[PDB]
């Protein structure tokens, strides 16, 4: 009960290393991959991260005695050595519920990842996982709609959904965008979308594009008899600008918009999430920029943390990687964070990179979206990895078809239904995949032409991100 | 190169950047007012000699613009000795006040003349 | 003039590698540090980055022939091998003015840094620098005020400004916050601030803190006779919430607020920047999270790109590092981006990490803020590195003083003025620093007590981020 | 009545370098001008919001300066803050902040801004108690030549309808064109309730205003202390006389420049009021005042030779 | 670097006639058809137009020394005689980017065409053409739609 | 443990936490200003020595920041004895004022120097 104030510096580990602490169920837990500089013991490194992401600075401060430092301090409670690594440790840090602002992903990241990554005393730091306690989860809205409500709004059951980014990424005009959207949607795709970087520009202004894309999607809906969507992008330079685009989409009565949550940011994304709940709009989330942060094993933040953060802030879809296409993603790690995105409960499982048991107290689940370098011959593997609750998107795979967009869409829709029928009849998609596709080419000329064009194309490289 | 002073350099609108009016110069300002057929009036003030902002602050609102009327405007005056006489009567009764002379044009309802005619001790 | 559509995949370098291209003065130029996978030639790696950050996807699309691909395509126009590195190159990429949304840092990052960092064909990618053309610079507001106007508002000239973060980072109450702010400001500091993660929480709600910090700052201003500020934090979960805090600061008539621009995000920060211009508020920017992205030399984005982006979006202050204190920053690299933040023109200078000549066409300059692990014995070096146009902040260096906050503040103010006098008199700060400090301790008891406490403390470690 | 100013022309002054000064240097210059006896200072017509000086900073510093000059001197001061802008929304934002500062007067460029925008601002200024100074930038594109265009008297009548409390009228004797009789004609068309056909002054039609308020004519552009007698004779009490160069070009700085102009004008007003003839005794009136006013004496030496005398393009 | 303030009037062409200036790509350029009064040389006429559409007035002001006049001043950089005309010239004037308010045609015309057409020293003035730099173009929206989108 | 005093501890921005400038130290600040080629100017104030808020209260508005200019900025000055001489002239005319020396950089349009050079009685 009050010890004298003693000015001067002392080791962090005297206050912030706490190997006997039992974690509270209201605590936020962090798993950090820490690489200390030569001569810094792991206890002091772990302590330093805990102190500086919570309550401490570099010298002793008299004002600690006005409060109760031991109820607020973050604390390194466990240290585990990394197998096969010189001087690299998993440090576990616990943060009391009271440190965080309710409903704010921004504040949660600001503390846990704010300044500690630039410490001179560390060579490298990566945040691998977070345990988000159910008392903090309940302070957030989460997805505007979630998987159950999305399928009920769209009347779509029993198969993965199909989408497609319009190509030339940039440079098409508003009316050519709509022309391409109509021909894609009428061949059997459920969705088309704006490229992540199509916002508003000299070659195509946003309000013109929204209006022509509404005419095109309604024309394909009436021809086919199935509900159609086109993800209109609301990403913009300011909140006012972002809000104006969500407002006009509402006015057009269309089902879904999109946002680039990391390049727009969490403050803006939470705003739009709340608007889409209030107005019945589906929200597709694109993760542009994530790999700047999440690619390397030694340093950054793993995608699973960024995906949990999106689930809290809010979105109905999030890109999850494809495993087999042009961008990186290992099968087991991917299955791990797909479960963290879709399910109510996920047990600790270090073989899939899950460091903490995580519960969601009925937060709606997000639909994983697989996109980037995939084509008809990938269909069997994609259906096996993600199952029914995903969206599979083919941009190049639809707009690169020899006969145009409608035929490109037919091919993808026929391939997917062929996989679904075969799976449902008991066939093994991993082993009979090519035979399933090959059978469907005998009655579908459109799939046959797609099969010929891409039969040799594969993306196989050594992964940078392994368990 | 001379520096324009800062302290006790309060001014009083028209004519106050000139040397002090002599008795002849004051007489000629009253002749000018009467020759244009404007109505002379005297006004005086003891408490707030200069303008200020106590009760409000919006565009064009100032306190201290109204002073108090000495008797009434001298409607029909044609004789400068009357005006000068009332100035002496105002001075005798309020030796501690600022006193100005104004002249009204009733067709325009605009004061066409206004100048300080007497100042109290230390001003 | 129109060649037939040929479906199928072909190499990126056929369209996107363009070594004879002369750059336009309206182009955005990117310098990328690329590390290809084994077997991927640098030309194809460079082409792949340009294609996929601009117009191209993985297979050939017929819709290219509706536009003019050659006027919109991004293009790799120069490749330079990195000395001392196996399989690492600087690839230079040019992006036409028309690809970008006016006034949107969000859109500029989305294109250049959006998807290319996760390509299977690369092992690592780092964006080192950007040449922002003056025609794009003019579409942004820039800082609300900038250096000249800030000194004129505050009546502060001829010395670096002095600041101070309140400690216990988290856990102080609203009234103890203001008590600490009064005692710091009254001893000679110009500024105090919210810690980056103090937003609104169970231990201290924001509106209570703003109110008590206003009473305290006004009391210190009246006692001392010098204008005072306290950076009130507006960072929050939503734009609505952020706006509400900037609105209450405006109502209190205080001079300066703060935002965490990376954790809040660029869409939100541009909104706040426009509000601060419209309302005469100074805007202090904290860079929490930057080191997740910018620490490592092989992968991510260098701080200079993140600093240029802040100058466009807008801020009057930005944290710049200290060089000598607890967080990493090399002297020459730091001098480079301090010049990019303050000046109208900066010539290419590879020895300070400046890849491109950059002009600002009179965009106001940002004040660099040096903070984190610094104390009175650092004052001479700090003054030498940054000069008059900086803010030097001492959190632990004020609230860790043995006699309390007021005496803490006196010691820092006396040390700084001692350095400024000596500098102005012709003395060499690098060589005579300790003697200048020592001389001031003979007539300042406050500085003498500070000097005794921290005389041995230094932060010297190997840097991870070198030229 | 709002300004408590009676019995003389009002005195103003454009801040110089036209462009390029900062927000704080603008305010510094304003304080020194206003403290020496000018009633008004103003934004140059083209100072709006720019890279060298943004509008909201300028408004704020010019408020501190004008209030300091008012308290020192005891006389009401104003500085014309410019609301001219690219859009109506932007224009309105500036008039709103001037209102918030509690200052007496704003300005607008009515031809470059345009009549649609100008009428909007005129209604806002009536609704909120702001004086409205009007600058006629661009008029000489239209009104210079006798064969083609529109004469200024038509543009001046249009401004009286749309609305403004001040409009620039020309000086006759300074650097820009304006013939004496034509000018006297449209000055009466701007100030008076009724003006009879008079072809010798270019008035083609008898014109009545049914009590539309009168506009104060503003004389500005290339004038100095030696012009004071003629200006006072031409315009009389109901005018504003503005000296930009003629204040900020004074050898001793802005305060002394302002004193010189204020002393010159009071000397003319006293002499007129005592019966002296300003057309014939003008130079003697100025010369007498130089014996007791060092400030005016310095101004007189600097500009004694300076005259603007050229053939006119716009004659009856 | 700072010369003494010298009160009084001097010719415009001392500061604003600048025949060796190379135009910047951020400059606004004006082509003016100038007809001077008898006895006014074309250099002084062109200088007068440049000065009074940018930074200068009729006598010397001390406040020039608080700024950098040479970076803000408008400048007459070329003079071409008109064929078949007595006393008529095309004068080319350059104005720095920083003189103009972004997105405001109103401000651009106010500077370039505001006061100089009524100078006593000129008989007539016509602005024939303007070079609008791409950095200033980008501050404007332009047409709401434009030809392609309208069709 | 020393307590930082409260009463009559008004400060004056740059250099005011140091001991009072000797004549040599004052000379060296003037040399520094001239060696950087900044324009020196003197400013003085008798009435409101410190900053206050009378006319407005919004963010960034303060009264008391403008002082009054002594003559004009000394454009082209290269001799410190001129600056010190003007300071002596200012002091003699205004012995009751606060007087400061500033130096302007015209390229940046920023004062790079500002310090208090004379203080009246009891300060
Ligand atoms: O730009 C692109 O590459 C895409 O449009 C795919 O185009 P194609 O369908 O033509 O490949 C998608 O955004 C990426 O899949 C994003 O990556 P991720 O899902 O990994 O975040
Ligand atoms: O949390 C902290 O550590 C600080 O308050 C400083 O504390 P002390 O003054 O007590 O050290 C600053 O935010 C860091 O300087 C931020 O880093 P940067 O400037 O590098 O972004
Ligand atoms: O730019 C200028 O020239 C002025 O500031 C005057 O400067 P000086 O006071 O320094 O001459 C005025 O706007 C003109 O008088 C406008 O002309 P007009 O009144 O004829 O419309
Ligand atoms: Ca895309
Ligand atoms: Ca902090
Ligand atoms: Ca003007």
């Amino acid at each position: 009960a009050s010890v004298e104030f003693k000015a001067g510096v002392k080791d962090y580990k005297l206050t912030y290393y706490t190997p006997e602490y039992e974690t509270l169920d209201t605590d936020i837990l962090a798993a950090f991959r820490v690489s200390p500089q030569p001569g810094v013991p792991p206890e002091e490194a772990g302590a330093a991260v805990a102190a500086e992401s919570s309550t401490g600075t570099w010298t002793t401060v008299w004002t600690d005695g006005l409060t109760n430092l031991d109820r607020y301090k973050g604390r390194c409670y466990h240290i585990e050595p990394v197998a096969g690594e010189e001087n690299q440790y998993i440090c576990y840090v616990a943060y009391p519920l009271d440190l965080f602002e309710e409903g704010s992903v921004t504040n949660m990241f600001t503390s846990i990842v704010g300044n500690v990554f630039g410490f001179k005393a560390l060579r490298a730091l990566r945040l691998e996982d977070l345990r988000i306690p159910v008392a903090y989860v309940k302070t957030f809205q989460g997805p505007p709609h979630g998987i159950q409500v999305e399928r009920d709004k769209l009347n779509k059951y029993g198969r993965p959904l199909l989408g497609c980014t319009i190509k030339p990424k940039l440079g098409l005009s508003a009316k050519n965008y709509g022309r391409a959207v109509y021909e894609c949607l009428r061949g059997g795709l459920d969705f088309t979308k704006d490229d992540e970087n199509v916002n508003s520009q000299p070659f195509m202004r946003w309000r013109d594009r929204f209006l022509f894309c509404a005419e095109a999607l309604y024309k394909a809906q009436a021809e086919t008899g199935e509900i159609k969507g086109h993800y209109l992008n609301a990403t913009a330079g300011t909140c006012e600008d972002m809000m104006k685009r969500a407002v006009f989409a509402r006015e057009l009565g269309v089902p879904i918009v999109m946002h680039d949550y990391l390049t727009g940011g969490f403050t803006a994304n939470t705003t739009l999430s709340h608007y889409c709940r209030d107005n019945g709009l589906l929200l597709h989330i694109h993760r542009a920029m994530h790999a700047v942060i999440d690619r390397q094993k030694n340093h950054g933040m793993h995608f699973r943390v960024l995906a949990k953060a999106l689930r809290l802030s809010g979105g109905d879809h999030i890109h999850s990687g494809t495993v087999v296409g042009k961008l990186e993603g290992e099968r087991d790690i991917t299955l791990g964070f797909v479960d963290l995105l879709r399910d109510d409960y996920t047990e600790k499982d270090r073989s899939r990179g899950i460091y903490f048991t995580q519960s969601w107290v009925s937060t709606p689940g997000v639909l994983p979206v697989a996109s980037g370098g995939i084509h008809v011959w990938h269909m069997p593997a994609l259906t096996e990895i993600f199952g029914d609750d995903s969206v599979l998107q083919f941009g190049g795979g639809t707009l690169g078809h020899p006969w145009g967009n409608a035929p490109g869409a037919v091919a993808n829709r026929v391939a997917l239904e062929a996989c679904v029928q075969a799976r449902n009849e008991g066939r093994d998609l991993a082993r009979e995949g090519n035979t399933i596709i090959r059978e469907a080419t005998k009655w579908s000329p459109e799939l046959a032409a797609a099969c010929e064009v891409w039969k040799e194309i594969k993306f196989e490289f050594p992964a940078m991100d392994t368990v | 190169m001379q520096v324009w002073p800062i302290l006790n350099l309060k001014k009083y609108e028209t004519l106050s950047y000139l040397p002090p009016l002599t008795t002849d110069q004051l007489a000629r300002q009253v002749d000018y007012l009467l020759n244009n057929k404007w109505v002379p009036c005297l006004e005086f003030e003891t408490d707030h000699g200069f303008v200020y902002r106590e009760h409000h602050n919006s565009p064009g609102y100032y306190d201290g613009r109204y002073w108090t009327m000495w008797k009434l405007p001298m409607f029909g005056c044609t004789d400068p000795a009357q005006v000068l006489n009332e100035l002496e009567e105002c001075k005798k009764e309020y030796p501690n006040a600022f006193i100005r002379i104004i002249g009204f044009d009733s067709n325009r309802e605009v004061q066409c003349i206004s100048f300080i005619a007497y100042k109290p001790a230390g001003y």
